Formats: structure tokens, C-alpha cells, sequence
């Protein structure tokens, strides 16, 4: 039998984010 | 692609058939961060300015 | 069964080498 992943169990708003932030790149390693 | 803390220096000129930039990075970070015997090496050119002498 | 060699576990910056050497050709064997 295989499971289908059943639930997390707590919820909140969704808010899929209005107020935007500039997204700078990180790909800084090492130089 | 930048960031907001780069402080471009800016130094026009008049009679300059192209544009060349300089880019340094400055360490700044505060763990160890010491620089080696500022290369003096045959093998290796320094960094600072490059002058690349190379095919093979 | 096979493996897949699954891991090495020690991680580091990648730094694909930005400042060149000149590359000297070591074929000096006993000459």
C-alpha cells in the first residue's frame, strides 16, 4: 500500500505577499 | 546584477574611445583574513592588477 | 543489489579558480 500524505495539521492565511522587497543575488561563496 | 552598497566611483573623461571599469574587492570580514606574502610569485600574477600573459 | 556511492558529507564553496598560474609541464622524469 502507498500513502497519499495525509496532513500537516495547522493552518494560517495564505497571503501570497504584496509589499515587494529587492531581491539581491547571494551567489557570493568564497571570492 | 548589483548590490547597494558597491560605491561606484565615477572619474570621467573626454577623450576616451571605450570605457573601463576597475573592480577591488576589499575583505572586510572580521575572523582572520590576511593576505599571503602579497605574492611574490613567479608562477601566479598578483591580484590586484592581472596582466594576464597566457595561451599556454 | 548497487549502491549509488551516496555521500562524502563535507561541504565547501565550489570557486571555480579565478586567479590563473602558468602551467609549467612536469615530464621531467630522469633526463
Amino acid at each position: 500500500k502507498k500513502v497519499v500524505k495525509q496532513k500537516n495539521h495547522v493552518y494560517t492565511p495564505v497571503y501570497n505577499e504584496l509589499i515587494e522587497k529587492y531581491s539581491e543575488i547571494p551567489l557570493n561563496d568564497k571570492l | 546584477g548589483a548590490r547597494s552598497d558597491i560605491d561606484f566611483y565615477l572619474q570621467p573623461t573626454l577623450n576616451q574611445k571605450g570605457v573601463v571599469m576597475i573592480a577591488s574587492n576589499y575583505n572586510d570580514n572580521p575572523n582572520s583574513k590576511e593576505k599571503p606574502q602579497t605574492f611574490d610569485v613567479l608562477q601566479g600574477s598578483q591580484p590586484m592588477l592581472g596582466a594576464n600573459t597566457k595561451n599556454l
